[PDB]
């Protein structure tokens, strides 16, 4: 499943510093054109969508979402512990590179294709 | 760490620089224990009267006469 | 009389010396729990011949050696010589009484 | 033709010793040998009070560390400098080389 | 009765004199304090004394002008001003007058109180 | 020293063609990069990394 | 403690490539390895020994840091490097 | 002629203290009424109901 291949690529995208957080920066690094597999998540406004869906076809290059935002916060890594664990939520994200190989960054890049 | 000072000259718009001179106890702190007071500075040692003592035998000193 | 040569030459064995005593107290600090008796230390000439004296010799050789390959590499950064250029003997002391 | 070789130490008995093997492999290959120059030893010495703080008499005490030297100047061909330098090695005795 | 002179200049000449001027005038050991440049703080103390000679006018008073840069000589350009000099505690006061030429400012400050047993 | 007002999400520097074409709304720096944009307020055109502020004849 | 990201990531990729580090104390220069300030590597390294990941053995004026074997996963770990890498 | 940018729901022309209490955060004019606040841009502070640009001495 995807789902899995998405924990493959985020871990070790954020190991080093190759993960970025947040709308403001997603928007920054589309313009720039440095970036692959944009998330959207759920629950975000239908302007605040369009924006990062505009600019994301306008830079050409791959665009995915995810069921809920915190399902993205599991892959950003902003999990902490209960005592069990809970997940901060995030909005929206994206890779910068790919640092070394995984089976994942394949299945996503033929899902894409 | 040569440190640089500006100064101006009698016309008050005119600038130039000048060099601060390594001198006096601030950068002569005793190698075995920080102290400013007692180092001997000799054979480019920089390690205090009190510490010379303890070490001067690893270093091959010897009290001869 | 006089010679240019006496200050270089002074300075250099002092600077040895002082390699020496500050070694032996990093590893004194280390390896009392080794036993540790005495070291040797020939710096005048590559490679740096390291010649150290224990009582026990386990956690030393253990996990494939690696405090031999940390201490190679601190005295190496230390020193800074490259490591290419030491070589460490771990001796067991005889007669330890 | 000629070599000087100094040996340069800070321990006695050391320098008597490594000076009276070498002469030994000097006089067993026979080049005309000779003993070697005794140096002008360098002594580098400091004056420190006892006491880590002033009170009592002031005692004082001085330090000399003594640097030994022994010279060779002896003929040999160019081959020989070169095999002999394999004795030149393993020792707290520092050696340099002269050569012209 | 004549004009204020120091070493042979009028007050009127003096205080139209350039620093590098008033240099030939001095005595040694300020002369050598101007060849070696003012630093940043001198500068600064002395633009706001130019600043304030032209501003004044009128009979009121112009405000003090606050220092640390004791070694400074008294240069023609601060006469007439109220100037505060740092005594190690706190800024003295005083009116800088003709006579004073030719002394640093900490040759008119007391850094240590006189003492009466 | 004062409060620094903040004015959320940063999307009114542009303008979107029908097209879905996209362009600065405010005009750009001229020797600070094109990347740069300038600000208006009364006769004052002003700008960021060089803090220049052009003042209109009007 | 004042360090970028990048920064960080640079003293975890050599604490692992090599199972030791050497620091000098009261220096505002920088570590000769990195190209970091002295200061701020002796305090990164300073949340590793809280943390019981490594040693620390203070010598005239050096700081010697050494890797425990308990705690080269941990850091392996926090790299994300791949199960079969070990350091030098 | 040119295009208008907008800049949504106006707030940023205010702050808030941890009690409540609101106060402006840009300056406020003297002449156009303290109701009406001025910008800021480099060099530049300025104003609507008049066009006044004050250039700063920096
Ligand atoms: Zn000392
Ligand atoms: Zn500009
Ligand atoms: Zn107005």
């Amino acid at each position: 499943t995807l789902d899995q291949a998405l924990y493959q690529v985020c871990r070790i995208s954020n190991a080093n510093n190759r993960m970025v957080k947040g709308i403001r920066q997603v928007s920054k690094k589309l313009l720039d054109s440095n970036l692959k597999l944009v998330l959207l998540s759920n629950e975000i406004d239908e302007r605040s969508a369009n924006i990062i869906i505009s600019l994301a076809k306008k830079t050409n290059i791959p665009l995915i979402k995810v069921d809920d935002s915190i399902t993205l916060g599991r892959y950003a890594g902003f999990e902490k512990r209960t005592i069990e664990i809970k997940v901060a939520k995030c909005g929206c994200a994206g890779i910068v590179d790919y640092v070394q190989p995984s089976q994942g960054q394949v299945f996503l890049m033929n899902a894409i294709k | 760490m040569n440190k640089q000072m500006i100064k101006y000259n009698a016309d008050l718009e005119t600038t130039f620089t000048v060099e601060r001179k390594d001198f006096g106890r601030t950068n002569r702190r005793c190698r075995a224990c920080f102290a400013y007071n007692g180092v001997i500075r000799k054979y480019d040692l920089m390690i205090c009267r009190r510490c010379f003592r303890e070490y001067a035998g690893d270093i091959g000193f010897k009290i001869y006469d | 009389m006089f010679n240019p040569e006496a200050s270089s030459i002074k300075n250099r064995f002092v600077e040895r010396g002082c390699y020496y005593a500050e070694i032996n107290e990093f590893l004194s600090k280390l390896l009392q729990k080794e036993g540790f008796s005495g070291l040797s230390l020939r710096l005048h000439e590559r490679p740096i011949r390291v010649v150290i004296r224990l009582e026990k010799t386990t956690e030393v050789l253990k996990d494939n050696s690696v405090l031999l390959k940390q201490i190679k590499a601190l005295i190496g950064k230390r020193l800074q010589e490259d490591v290419s250029n030491i070589d460490i003997l771990i001796e067991m002391v005889k007669n330890k009484g | 033709i000629n070599v000087e070789l100094r040996l340069l130490c800070s321990n006695k008995k050391l320098l008597s010793d490594l000076s009276n093997r070498y002469y030994n492999y000097l006089f067993q290959n026979s080049p005309t040998a000779k003993k070697p120059r005794v140096l002008q030893p360098f002594i580098c010495d400091v004056t420190t009070r006892k006491s880590p703080c002033g009170q009592g008499t002031a005692t004082w005490s001085k330090y000399k560390m003594i640097i030994h030297g022994r010279m060779f100047a002896l003929q040999m061909t160019h081959q020989m400098l070169k095999d002999s330098a394999a004795f030149l090695q393993n020792t707290d005795v520092e050696v340099r080389l002269t050569l012209k | 009765f004549k004009e204020f002179s120091y070493k042979g200049v009028n007050l009127e000449t003096l205080t139209s004199m350039s620093i590098s001027e008033f240099k030939e005038l001095l005595p040694s050991k300020l002369r050598r304090s101007i060849n070696r440049g003012f630093s940043a703080a001198e500068r600064d103390f002395i633009k706001k004394c130019i600043k304030a000679r032209s501003e004044n006018t009128g009979l009121e008073r112009p405000e003090q002008i606050n220092t640390n840069t004791r070694n400074l000589p008294i240069l023609p350009t601060m006469i007439g001003l109220q100037i505060g000099v740092y005594s190690g505690r706190d800024f003295m006061p005083m009116v800088i007058k003709e006579e004073m030429l030719g002394r640093r400012l900490r040759d008119y400050v007391e850094t240590r109180k006189l003492c009466t047993h | 020293k004062p409060k620094q007002d903040i004015k959320q999400i940063i999307l009114t520097q542009f303008s979107v063609n029908k097209d879905g074409e996209c362009k600065p709304l405010r005009n750009s720096c001229s020797t600070c990069g094109p990347s740069v944009f300038l600000g208006r307020s009364g006769n004052k055109e002003y700008c960021g990394r060089c803090y220049t502020v052009a003042i209109l004849n009007k | 403690m004042q360090l970028s990201r990048e920064d960080q990531v640079a003293i975890r990729k050599y604490l692992f490539r090599e199972s030791i580090c050497l620091v000098k104390d009261k220096d505002n220069g920088n570590h000769p390895e990195l190209n970091i300030n002295n200061k701020q590597v002796m305090k990164f390294l300073r949340s590793y020994v809280s943390r019981g990941l490594v040693e620390k053995v203070f010598v005239w004026q050096h700081a010697y840091f050494l890797l425990k074997s308990e705690g080269v996963d941990v850091l392996r770990e926090e790299l994300y490097l791949d199960e079969t890498e070990v350091p030098l």
